[PDB]
RNA sequence: UCAG
């Protein structure tokens, strides 16, 4: 059911009825470039240069277009080095 | 009779005239499921045999001749106008339907290596190179010779010992991949001398020069073909079919010794999983095989045109077993690892199995860190172009459902197209860099002190500034 | 044109940027081998020589990774590069200097992929997350990849020629993502529908029902030899159920050192007798149904498709939960292991004896299609004297049609339960059906009684002639073998009308593949770009990238889907 | 262009298309193969 | 192309009967009688004689490459 | 050179239009096997676009009996788009009416 | 350097950039002869 | 490669003003020949112009040392006679 | 805990045929000893061919296999002749292989029948098992075969073509009596040749005591070598194997202590 | 190709 | 002359039509080649109906 | 964020685990001190997983909460999914 | 391609045993015998005389897998025995059974001939 | 034009 019901809180999250096509998922306001790959592209992108608009980049397809790491899991989180733990312990080498 | 029609107008000369010519192959077409015939229709097409008798005077591309080809056991009627017999395509082999080791499981087939020693699915390919030397240029003239490295300006490291004088390998050398099957030389205009126009093998062909012909071609040009010859025995890859639509590679090879054995001494040449007959429902096989058995025994090639009432398999089974077999073709086998009688009767009997033409060797395919497109800078495609597979959208949604956002960069980024850009921090466009002179300027601005390093796929690059000569600005501004 | 470049597929934004071709991947046929684990595959040694793999010279590998530099290109287990700190490139086939080829901390050696090495392994098309799954490589001397059999239900992959993909991951980093998240034996249980995706399959799971019989018992020497494929053995044999007048173990016994641990689960067979659970017997039972497994030990029941295959409550499905996923790794291949050496010493086949049946049996297949062909005839005059009256809401046409199709389903599933009674317990089409592992029940009824009707677009044959389906039967012929009705079996063989209608029905399921794959990838496709960016962030919460709450919990409860189980509640029912 | 090799001549490559010192085996261009890539009728067009 | 040396399922030499298996068909033996006379016993081995087709002879009829 | 260029190519036209061209034509034989040589040689292939998924062109029709073979077709996106003669089928060479 | 013709199979020496024809037949489809070097084929 | 690696953190989109298309472009006066060959090869302001991009795969671009690697290419302006509707 | 004492009575014997029985034997000795007869008895056989004319219509490698298949008499020299590894001299020599050499032109009208007849050996003692023929290759006027070939020793672990029987028949148990094959219909199944049983019975009864033994053997040749050889043969060879076992274990066990 | 509630 | 027009190999007007089987061995021709195919720029090509 | 005031779960996300566990073991195997004593564990992923179990990876976790606060949660903090 | 040499089935390559002796841990008195490039034939006889002791508790030999050419066969004997001697008084054990074969073989030739 |  959780599969089922995510899909029906998506087409429904906006309070009007986003059919899963190029018109109901471009429609709604997300990244420019997220919008591009699917299906319009060219014309979506055009639409964006004329008004402006600016794409936020915290999309998954956005930064696998530009090769960066995706907001997806593994790169949700940030890791740190732990200075006071790497002088703790046994340095052997 | 009880009456049905008392004006009947014309008769059919045979019902079994309904079939085409690829389907009048398959004996007891009316004991299959449909699509079993329909898909034998399609691979009987894939099979090898001796194509045509003038196979030798013929120089075509892409030519697979079976060593020893033989005529069904169980032969439909209408295959003696299709001239079946005289060109067969396939080898009738002992076919044991049984489960023996877990490597005919799914459509796999265990097949006998000692009858693979002997002959049995070997087959000849041959391959043809065509070449021809073009004067047309006005200052380009493509003369066959072998080239020098030293004379030579464009050349290549692969092997040009094989090459005569004449610059075209000797028929009955030896050319293994990546060596020069014709050697070509274009002169080069003098703008201010050559540019290699030698044509090499393709990878891991590894046969023997059958014949090199010269001639002059339609348009009087000197013409050279190359025909390659490569002994092919099956491997652990290669395709085997039968005449019901069962298609399976070959899962593994035993010797001799290995394979179950009858108490006769008959092993089979080819096992097939039990569990490939019950969903696909091709009972015309097991009728096929019952019906060899007895041919074979009794000396005559057993008939199986589609519809005929007067063969049936009670009295297939009744004349086995005047031959002193089990009536419905079963047979006591030993196990020949261990010799002990396997419990349950495993049905033995020669079936016509063909050989199709895809191979493993011609299917695999191995890329790493080869050479690059022109226009992305990405992989090359093919397995001639030493091309790397495709990491499809479908692919990345799957990795994106896993949580591997590193694999997923490292696919779509790292292995393919790596690039790194310069962009201005004011104006997201890309900036002029010239990393040696250690200046690095962008116009618009006349800004040199705002410049960041960008690492983004050459395909974005590319996207963005084909965005910009649309007049679109993607500008990509760090902060 | 720039808009024709980028708009299209296989253009710039999708083509080369969404997906791209990639280098360090190899593509060759996939053959069966039910001795590799189930994370383990088996690259050919071409495949895994031009593959490489760098790797990091550390004080700890210096030596290994020397040898491997020493031995070259040329001999397997060698370096193609040499990596310097400066980032020169050494390529060692061509001749390196004596001086070149030692190595110091920070050179990174490109050896070639060796065993143990993990790769993702890819089956297109890529329906699902199953579908790329990583795997340990173990280097064979062929040159097919060679996977487990289990693993092929997850690809959805069969030996009849296919293919699957592989890349090896370049990097520490993403072979431990690999590792961690991506293993076969992590992603045994699919979150879709809280099963297990693998279960046993094909000649294992029809050998494992004939093994889990009460008539099977095992003699000392066939013991050894099953234990000893057995890998997580204690070394302890056990002790015989029969100890006198000869010691024999019986095939049960042997099983519950399979299962892992003691993991406790009761099934039901597929043949259980529905009054057994009522009647007496109940727990002693009569057909040896009723699988339970306490303390790990198969106390009684025969093992099949239920038992052992992907469903929910499966024995390998309350491995994966209690057991955790390398013990059951472990189970599996066991299975199989232990069993495919058994079947050895018994053996399946399948052939003519099978599908033929008793006389009795035929005369009574016979006597049912007289009868359905005289209903046949009697509705037709019925309708013909105008006596017919229409059903509610259909014409009469469409009731003619009804109460026809009644009549030949009804014999058609007569005849097919005629013949599945005659079947033997030593039939093999029932060994299959009844385990589950290939058939059903369908497929022997047809082999040995009835085809059965041929339709097409939902209704029996058209008439294609004027009035007629084909030109040997007279106009306006709506009886049962005009429209379609095979009467003959598969093996008895189609009658030569019955040939073509028999053909006109299986293109329909051809073309209904042919069509079903091109609209379910576009609805696919759509859903993943609706859906891409939606995940559960750190408040728990499911956001998009736009960070609009699509859920405040996932699934309203927040689990995730593959550690739920059915359960029922046992409060609602009662009465008060 | 070696740089540890005054005037030596470079190796061309197929396999990975770069040109390769022969004495010391040191890739000189990593990838510049790429692929690499009627003039007789009238003239430009 | 022509009669394989040793039947492929045992390995009995096959290679040396079929100009005799085609000498007692002209004789007006039966197939199966000629099979019988020529020794072959097992059906593995029959098969080879029955099924081959002697396509050498075809091949035959065109001139030689060089004379 | 107009003969041979619709013959070569497979286009079925004049080399300057290609808009009224139809393709798929004079293909090449298939030598792999006599069996193919002689399907190929007696193939009929049916205009209607691969395309498109619609069902009634591909479905095998009662009137195909005897005509063309009920089993011989290509599995894929062509199912029933490609047919091939029966047997003893022979097509009419054509007369005067007169 | 010893081309045999197809027509009349008669070995006919060419050398380099000469004309592709057949002295006493005319044919130009020539063929090359066989090696000297000798290949050992395993009876394998 | 002083140059800080960075990583975008937002992408502007917005229409090219002609002022910068202008200033942008190596190509001084626009591409005044239709010719792509001028001394045998490089036809300056024209299509194939040395400072647009690297060519011949060993050449190196005119505004910087690209050796067909590193240059991203750069970018040249047409100044039309009249305006033209954008598609 | 010692090995049983085995017995053999041979009921027929001909050129080409050894049929045996052995009694007091364990199944796995004797299928142990069925294996050995086809794949570790040696014998020589033609591997290596360098062919210098083929105009014939089969390739080159055609005919090299359809060499190598030819069966070469091997009755005696094959115990003297060591394998080709084995030899110190460089390729092959007189002591590790026998060279045989073909040259046959057709210049009559009429086909010439290639046969093993026409391969000619330096050793006497090796010839093709002529003393019909084995048909090499059928040859048109104006085409020739010239080839020279070697043969050496080896076993059919290797390749077939080492192979010395043609089918080796084993059974046990003949009616069945511990139940190894477990028949769905006993009546229907046809009476073994050895069987003792009357027509009316078709199984033995079951006896649990039982234990495999009295194994029927029957043992055929290619005339490679004797069919009495061919046994005798693989009992001394499956005994080296086993006394080169004990070499090695008796090393391992010492070292190791 | 069993019946109409089946398959073709 | 006002061209040529490429010829279905053994039709009435191919120079193989009515020739004995001896006869197209000799030019090397299979006996049993279908014909039915025109050999244009020198691959044999089938027009599909 | 303050280290009170916590929210994230205190368990180990398995895509954490994997990015830890392969960023150490790159560490390791660019010559990084070992704080685990190695039993004759050469691979670096192997030595990894070791510190892994003892808890003495020196890696801090850095959980980014939608709001755009971040928490910081040490690897010993954090309770090993296993 | 990638097809191994037909020798490499039953030829030892250079510096690889043809018997190594592993104990094994889990259980006393027992011991675990790898053979390299032997295969069922060899394997099936040992295990067989092995079960024949009546001081051998287990005896069975495995193939790893086909494709490879290994043996490996696994004896525990009861205390008192070791599972090295087990081994090789089966080998004696079968080279005598072999050898008595052979004698009597010969004798039934000899007598078959010309008797 | 085949392969899934
Ligand atoms: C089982 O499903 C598979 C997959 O879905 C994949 N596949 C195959 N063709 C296509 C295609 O055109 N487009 C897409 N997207 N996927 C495709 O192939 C399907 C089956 O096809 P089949 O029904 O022929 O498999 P047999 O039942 O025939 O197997 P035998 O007995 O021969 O081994
Ligand atoms: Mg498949
Ligand atoms: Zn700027
Ligand atoms: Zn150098
Ligand atoms: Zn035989
Ligand atoms: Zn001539
Ligand atoms: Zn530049
Ligand atoms: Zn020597």
């Amino acid at each position: 059911y959780r599969h089922l019901a995510l899909l029906c809180d998506t087409m429904t999250c906006r309070g009007h009825l986003m059919a899963i096509t190029r018109h109901g998922v471009n429609r709604q306001d997300t990244g420019p470039l997220m919008k591009c790959s699917f299906e319009e592209t060219v014309d979506v992108l055009m639409e964006a240069a004329a008004h402006g608009e600016s794409d936020p980049m915290k999309g998954v397809s956005e930064n696998i277009m530009l090769g960066q790491l995706a907001p997806a899991g593994t790169g949700c989180f940030d890791l740190l080095l732990d200075a006071e733990k790497c002088k703790y312990g046994m340095e052997i080498p | 009779e009880v009456a049905y029609c008392s004006t009947y107008t014309h008769c059919e000369i045979h019902p079994s005239m309904i079939l085409g010519v690829c389907a009048s192959i398959i004996p007891f077409p009316d004991h299959n499921q449909s699509p079993r015939n329909t898909y034998q229709s399609a691979m009987g097409k894939q099979a090898m045999g001796v194509y045509i008798t003038n196979f030798h005077v013929r120089m075509d591309t892409l030519a697979h001749v079976l060593y020893y080809p033989q005529k069904p056991l169980v032969t439909t009627r209408s295959m003696e106008y299709l001239r079946f017999r005289e060109l067969p395509a396939g080898i009738n082999s002992i076919v044991a339907i049984a489960s023996y080791t877990g490597y005919n499981q799914e459509d796999s087939v265990i097949m006998n290596r000692s009858a693979v020693d002997r002959g049995f699915f070997r087959s000849v390919f041959y391959r043809s190179y065509k070449e021809q030397e073009s004067k047309k240029g006005f200052d380009q003239e493509e003369v066959f010779e072998k080239p020098t490295r030293e004379t030579c300006q464009g050349m290549r490291h692969a092997i040009y010992d094989k090459l005569d004088d004449d610059g075209l390998i000797a028929p009955g050398v030896r050319v293994s991949g990546d060596d020069v099957i014709i050697g070509k030389t274009v002169t080069l205009p003098e703008n201010e001398t050559k540019r290699d126009c030698s044509t090499f093998l393709r990878t891991s062909e590894t046969g023997i020069v059958d014949q090199v012909m010269v001639t002059l071609n339609q348009e009087g040009y000197k013409f050279c073909k190359i025909r390659v010859r490569s002994v092919r025995i099956p491997q652990i890859g290669d395709k085997f079919a039968s005449r019901h639509g069962q298609k399976g590679t070959c899962g593994i090879q035993y010797r001799q010794e290995d394979m179950p054995f009858t108490c006769e001494g008959i092993t089979p040449d080819i096992i097939i999983n039990p569990h490939a007959i019950p969903s696909r429902m091709t009972i015309g096989h097991l009728i096929e095989c019952l019906q060899g058995k007895v041919s074979a025994n009794k000396g005559e090639i057993g008939d199986a045109t589609p519809f005929n009432d007067a063969v049936n398999v009670q009295k297939i089974s009744n004349l086995l077993s005047d031959y002193g077999y089990h009536l419905r073709g079963n047979e006591v086998l030993y196990n020949g690892f261990t010799g002990r009688k396997i419990t349950s009767q495993i049905f033995i009997g020669p079936t016509y199995y063909q050989r199709l033409k895809h191979m493993v060797d011609d299917k695999i395919h191995s890329r790493a860190r080869g050479p690059i497109q022109i226009l992305n800078r990405q992989p090359m495609e093919g397995r001639s172009r030493d091309g790397g597979l495709r990491f499809g959208e479908m692919e990345r949604d799957c990795q994106i459902a896993h949580g591997a956002a590193q694999f997923l960069r490292e696919r779509l980024f790292e292995a393919s197209d790596p690039y790194q850009v310069h962009v201005c921090n004011l104006c997201g466009i890309m900036a002029i860099a010239n990393t040696r002179t250690h200046t690095y300027e962008c116009r618009g601005c006349r800004n040199k002190t705002q410049i960041s390093l960008v690492r983004m796929p050459y395909a974005c690059k590319l996207l963005f500034q084909e965005l910009m000569s649309m007049s679109i600005a993607p500008r990509m501004m760090s902060v | 044109s720039l808009k024709q470049r980028l708009k299209g597929k296989e253009g710039r934004v999708r083509g080369n940027l969404m997906g791209k071709r990639v280098d360090f991947s190899a593509r060759t046929v996939i053959t069966p081998d039910p001795n590799l684990s189930i994370d383990q595959v088996g690259v050919p040694r071409s495949i895994a020589a031009n593959m490489t793999f760098a790797e990091i010279v550390t004080p700890f590998n210096i030596d290994r990774l020397q040898e491997l530099v020493r031995r070259g290109n040329s001999q397997y287990p060698g370096a193609k590069y040499i990596i310097r700190d400066n980032g020169d490139r050494i390529d060692l086939r061509f001749h390196p200097k004596p001086s070149d080829l030692h190595l110091q901390t920070g050179y990174k050696v490109e050896r070639h992929m060796c065993d143990g090495d993990i790769v993702i392994f890819n089956r297109q098309p890529t329906l699902h997350k199953m579908s790329m799954m990583g795997h340990r490589v173990r280097i064979l001397p062929w040159s097919t990849f060679r996977l487990n059999l289990s693993v092929t239900t997850p690809y959805n992959a069969d030996f009849d020629g296919d293919e699957m993909n592989l890349h090896l991951p370049q990097s520490l980093e993403t072979r431990a993502e690999i590792q961690e998240l991506a293993m076969v034996p992590r992603m045994i249980v699919t979150p879709q529908s809280n099963r297990p995706v693998m279960g046993i399959v094909q000649d294992t799971l029809t050998a494992v029902r004939k093994f889990t019989k009460r008539d099977v018992f095992l003699e000392r020497g066939e013991v050894m030899n099953l234990l000893m494929f057995l890998s997580t053995w204690d070394g302890k044999v056990p002790q015989p159920a029969i100890l006198k007048p000869r010691p024999l173990w019986t095939g049960k016994q042997i099983f519950s050192l399979i299962i892992p641990g003691h993991i406790n689960c009761i099934r039901t067979h597929s043949t259980h007798p529905d009054d057994e659970d009522s009647g007496p017997y109940k727990h002693i039972s009569p057909g040896d149904t009723k699988v339970v497994v306490e303390n790990g030990e198969l106390i009684m029941g025969i093992l099949c498709k239920k038992s052992l295959g992907t469903s929910a409550g499966s024995l390998v499905h309350i491995s994966y939960l209690e057991m955790g996923h390398d013990i059951t790794r472990l189970f599996y291949s066991n299975i199989q292991t232990v069993i495919n050496n058994w079947l050895l010493i018994e053996g399946h086949t399948i052939g003519i004896g099978d599908s033929i049946a008793d006389s009795k049996t035929y005369q009574d297949i016979q006597n049912t299609i007289k009868k359905a062909k005289q209903d046949v005839i009697e509705v037709i005059e019925k309708a013909h004297n105008n006596e017919l009256e229409p059903t509610p809401g259909n014409t009469l046409r469409q009731t003619f049609e009804n109460q026809v199709n009644r009549i030949l389903n009804d014999a058609r599933d007569k005849t097919g339960s005629s013949a599945q009674k005659s079947l033997s317990e030593y039939n093999n089409f029932k060994s299959m059906v009844v385990s589950g592992a290939k058939g059903s029940k369908i497929n022997i009824s047809q082999v040995i009684a009835v085809v059965g009707q041929q339709n097409v677009e939902g209704k029996r044959i058209p008439f294609g002639f004027k009035h007629r389906t084909l030109p040997h039967f007279i106009k306006d012929d709506y009886g049962p073998e005009s429209r379609g009705f095979v009467e003959n079996s598969y093996l008895a063989g189609l009658t030569p009308t019955e040939f073509f209608f028999h053909a006109m029905g299986g293109r329909e399921g051809l073309i209904d593949t042919a069509v079903k794959t091109a609209e379910t990838g576009y609805i696919q496709r759509r859903l993943i770009k609706s859906m891409e960016s939606v995940m559960v962030k750190y408040d728990a919460t499911v956001r998009n990238s736009i960070n609009q709450v699509v859920q405040l919990r996932y699934g309203e409860d927040g689990l995730a889907g593959e550690s739920v189980e059915f359960q029922n509640l046992a409060t609602l029912k009662p009465s008060n | 262009t070696c740089p540890n090799h005054p005037d030596a001549i470079l190796v061309e490559d197929y396999r990975a298309g770069d040109m390769i010192c022969p004495e010391c085996g040191l890739v000189v261009g990593d990838r510049v193969i790429d692929v690499g890539s009627n003039p007789l009728l009238s003239d430009g067009d | 192309m022509i009669i394989p040396v040793r039947c492929f399922t045992c390995g009995k030499i096959v290679g040396n009967k079929w100009e005799a298996y085609l000498g007692l068909l002209q004789a007006e033996y039966t197939e199966g009688d000629a099979l019988d006379a020529l020794g072959l016993k097992r059906y593995c081995c029959r098969r080879m004689l029955l099924a081959h087709v002697d396509l050498i002879e075809k091949l035959l009829n065109y001139a030689p490459l060089e004379k | 050179d107009g003969l041979k260029y619709s013959l070569a190519t497979g286009n079925w036209g004049d080399q300057k239009k290609a808009h009224q061209a139809r393709a798929g034509v004079s293909q090449v034989l298939n030598r792999l096997t006599f069996a193919s040589t002689l399907s190929h040689l007696r193939r009929l292939n049916s205009p209607i676009g691969r395309d498109g998924k619609l069902a009634k062109p591909r479905q095998l029709h009662n009137t195909l009996w005897g005509m063309v073979c009920p089993a011989e077709t290509p599995e894929g996106h062509a199912v029933g788009l490609v047919k091939n003669l029966a047997l003893m089928a022979y097509i009419s060479v054509g007369s005067q009416p007169s | 350097m010893i081309y045999i013709c197809g027509e009349c199979h008669t070995e006919n020496e060419i050398k380099s950039r000469d004309p592709i024809r057949c002295r006493e037949c005319g044919y130009r489809i020539m063929y090359k002869k066989r090696t000297k070097r000798l290949v050992v084929f395993d009876a394998r | 490669s002083a140059c800080p690696l960075r990583t975008i953190k937002r992408v502007q989109f917005g229409v090219l003003s002609p002022d910068e298309l202008k200033r942008m472009s190596v190509t001084e006066g626009g591409i005044k020949y239709p010719e792509t060959t001028e001394g045998g090869r490089p036809k300056l302001g024209g299509l194939m112009d040395p400072r647009q991009g690297v060519i011949e795969r060993t050449g190196r671009c005119q505004t910087c040392a690209g050796n067909m690697t590193e240059c991203p290419g750069h970018f040249g302006h047409i100044e039309l006679a009249k305006p033209v509707f954008h598609v | 805990p010692y090995a049983n004492q085995p017995t053999v009575r041979i009921t027929e014997l001909t050129d080409e045929n050894v049929k045996f029985i052995i009694e007091n034997t364990d199944l796995a000795v004797a299928n142990s000893i069925r294996r050995v007869f086809i794949a570790e008895v040696p014998i020589i056989a033609i591997d290596w061919v360098q062919i210098d004319a083929n105009s014939s219509v089969l390739h080159d490698e055609f005919i090299a296999h359809r060499l190598g298949l030819i069966p070469l008499t091997s009755d005696d020299i094959v115990d003297k002749l060591q394998y080709s590894r084995d030899c110190t001299c460089e390729e092959f020599c007189p002591e590790c292989s026998v060279e045989f050499t073909l040259d046959v032109r057709c210049n009559e009208d009429q086909t010439r029948h290639v046969t093993s007849r026409d391969l000619i050996s330096n050793s006497p003692r090796v010839i093709p098992v002529t003393s019909d023929d084995i048909l090499i290759v059928k040859l048109r006027k104006g085409q020739e075969l010239r080839l020279r070939a070697y043969a050496k020793k080896g076993f059919g672990k290797e390749h077939a073509k080492w192979n010395p029987t043609a089918g080796v028949a084993f059974e046990y148990d003949p009616d069945n009596a511990l139940r190894h094959t477990v028949y769905p219909k006993p009546e229907e199944w046809p009476k073994s040749e050895y069987s003792e049983l009357d027509e009316d019975e078709s199984q033995a009864p079951y006896d649990p005591n039982g234990k495999p033994e009295r194994f029927y053997y029957n043992v055929e040749s290619c005339g490679s070598l004797r069919p009495e050889t061919i046994v005798l043969s693989a009992l001394s060879g499956l005994k080296k194997k086993l006394s080169d076992l004990q070499t090695q274990l008796s090393h391992e066990i010492q070292s190791d202590v | 190709i069993w019946g109409i509630g089946c398959n073709p | 002359f006002i061209g040529k027009i490429p010829i279905m190999l053994r039709s009435t007007y191919c120079l193989l039509n009515g020739l004995t089987d001896r006869d197209l061995c000799e030019l090397n021709e299979c006996p049993l080649d279908p014909g039915g195919y025109f050999i244009i720029n020198g691959s044999e090509k089938v027009l599909i109906a | 964020q303050a280290n009170q005031k916590r929210i994230t779960t205190p368990y180990m996300t398995k895509y954490e685990r994997a990015r830890v566990l392969g960023t150490r073991a790159l560490q390791i195997a660019m010559c990084a001190p070992v704080m685990v004593e190695l039993e004759g564990e050469t691979d670096p992923l192997l030595i990894a997983m070791k510190e892994l179990k003892a808890r003495k990876i020196p890696i801090i976790i850095r959980r980014y909460l939608p709001d755009g606060s971040y928490e910081d949660w040490g690897v010993d903090e954090l309770i090993i999914s296993d | 391609m990638n097809a191994p040499p037909a020798f490499e089935s039953f030829l030892l390559f250079e510096g690889e045993k043809k018997i190594t002796i592993n104990k094994d841990t889990k259980v006393p008195n027992a011991c675990l015998f790898t053979i390299n490039k032997e295969d069922h034939t060899l394997g099936n006889i040992i295990k067989s005389q092995l079960l024949k002791d009546p001081q051998v508790l287990f005896a069975g030999y495995k193939v790893p897998h086909p494709l490879e050419h290994k043996i490996i066969i696994r004896v525990q004997t009861t205390p008192d025995y070791s599972p090295q001697e087990a081994f090789t008084n089966a080998i004696t054990d079968l080279i005598s059974e072999l050898s008595l074969l052979e004698e009597r073989f010969r004798v039934a030739i000899k007598d078959k001939q010309e008797g």
